[PDB]
């Protein structure tokens, strides 16, 4: 897996993976601070975790082979690793 | 330089070559404007778009292909969500 | 304070251009005056007074890092860059 990855920095305001799309690539958080975001179904869409260290994303999509539980934005710049 | 200056020097190099054979206006006509279309902002649209993470391109896409896509009667599935993926 | 603040960039045109009349005018103050006229007494002390402005204003505007591409508002960390270069 080390050897198919790449890198990227994602500025704030974006949004990394949306909850309606099926992922297509999955990203290790290794610096940065992001926030995941389930569409909630009063309306709007609340706050699940922070995901700042050592962590990754995605993967539940891939093992569940459903779409994505959270709609996930950045909060500042993110160094991330990705995997398609 | 400039892409202006691409086009002009590749005309110059086919107006060489066709002049020298004597070839016919008809394919000077077709010759030119193949090598207009190739030659402008438009022909590499696709070829720059390669970087831009996708997130960003994603939102290009649904604010650019949206209707022409919807327009066609294959894709009568009615799941916007299927037509936006 | 952030380096985009509006007033901020003002000030910064206004010290520009006093940067501009400073580097035109000491290399003509130092060669062909040597002390000067009383007629040009106020000029330099306002001009000293406007760069010493500048100096404290420095003091306090924030910056962003060059290796982590992020923000420090460590007013500790400022002012020991401003000492240091």
């Amino acid at each position: 897996i080390v050897i198919r990855l790449h890198e990227e920095y994602f500025l704030p305001g974006e949004v990394i993976t949306e909850q309606g799309n099926v992922v297509d690539h999955l990203y290790f958080v290794c610096e940065g601070l992001l926030e995941a975001l389930v569409t909630k179904t009063d309306g709007s869409e609340e706050s699940v975790t922070l995901l700042g260290p050592h962590t990754s994303f995605g993967d539940i999509s891939i093992i569940c082979n459903i779409s994505q539980p959270f709609t996930v934005r950045v909060c500042e710049l993110c160094h991330l690793l990705r995997l398609d | 330089g400039s892409n202006t200056e691409r086009f002009r020097d590749k005309m110059n190099d086919l107006i060489s070559f066709m002049n020298r054979k004597k070839l016919g206006r008809d394919l000077r006509s077709q010759i030119t404007g193949h090598v207009r279309l190739q030659y402008d902002s438009h022909y590499t649209d696709t070829v720059m778009l390669q970087d831009i993470p996708a997130s960003i391109r994603a939102k290009i896409a649904q604010l650019l292909y949206l209707p022409y896509i919807k327009k066609v009667p294959l894709f009568k599935g009615c799941s916007t969500e299927f037509i936006n993926q | 304070i952030h380096p985009k603040n509006r007033w901020y960039k003002a000030w910064e045109m206004f010290i520009l251009v006093w940067a501009i009349y400073s580097s035109l005018f000491t290399p003509m103050e130092f060669g062909f005056f040597r002390g000067l006229p009383e007629r040009l007494f106020v000029l330099d002390i306002v001009g000293q007074i406007a760069f010493l402005v500048d100096i404290v204003l420095q003091f306090f505007v924030a910056y962003r890092d060059t290796q982590t591409y992020r923000t420090v508002y460590k007013p500790t960390r400022i002012a020991f860059r401003y000492l240091k270069s």
